[PDB]
Formats: C-alpha cells, structure tokens, sequence
C-alpha cells in the first residue's frame, strides 16, 4: 500500500478500496 | 481525526483500516 | 455540501455533480 | 474565473451553480 | 491537452488517458 | 522519474508518452 498523504476525494477511495464489504465512515472535524 | 492522521501524516494500511466498519 | 476548495478534476465532477441534467461549462481563465 | 472563486476560495452549492447550464 | 502539473491519482489517470491500447507503466522514484 | 518530469514540472502530451508501453 502507498506511503503517500491521502486527502479529501482521494481519501475517501482509499477507505472504500481497503474496507470492502464492510464499508467505513468518514466523518472529517479537523 | 482521519484529516489529521491521513491527511496531514501518513496512514499504513492498518491505521487506515482502523476507519472501516 | 462542503465547504473546501475544489480545484481541476475535482472541480470538473463537483460541477458535474451538482449540474443535473444541466449540464455545466468549464473554462479556466486565471 | 471559476478557478479564482472555486479552486482559491471557496464557493457555496449556490456560487457553484452559476456554472450549470 | 492540459499544461498542469499532474500528481499521483490525476497523473495515473492522465497516463491510462493518453496512452490508450498501449497500456502504460507507473513507477515512482522520486 | 516521471513524478520528476510531470508532477513536479510540466509534461506536453508527448513526455507524457514516453510512458506509455
Ligand atoms: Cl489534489
Ligand atoms: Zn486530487
């Protein structure tokens, strides 16, 4: 897996791709 | 925070995970 | 919806998105 | 610009739909 | 064609693009 | 390095072809 800071949309497809039928949530509160 | 630790530093595969269902 | 900055290929499916069956144009000129 | 108020700044659903056809 | 810099995700994306049949190859060292 | 030549610099349509297969 990449090494790389993962933000906004691409972090987003990077949970949806590591999760896989069990979903995620993304709840952004920076 | 994911923002904080993804987005701002970087996730392995595991902390990444710790965001799944 | 959000409240970032949305810019190039981000910006382009934001548009697509809220756009419908609208449809949008799209021409930087900054 | 689209660019000047998207990309550098930030535009509500509304600002953005000023771009729709 | 686009005279952006494209970076990670949009530069994969630009490549599959461009390069059509051919298929291409990505590999990062910088 | 293509994240060299293309993320951090400009590529034409052509440099960027010199990754393709
Ligand atoms: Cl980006
Ligand atoms: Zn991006």
């Amino acid at each position: 897996f990449v090494n790389q800071h993962l933000c906004x949309s691409h972090l987003v497809e990077a949970l949806y791709l590591v999760c896989g039928e069990r979903g995620f949530f993304y709840t952004p509160k920076t | 925070g994911i923002v904080e630790q993804c987005c701002t530093s970087i996730c392995s595969l595991y902390q990444l995970e710790n965001y799944c269902n």
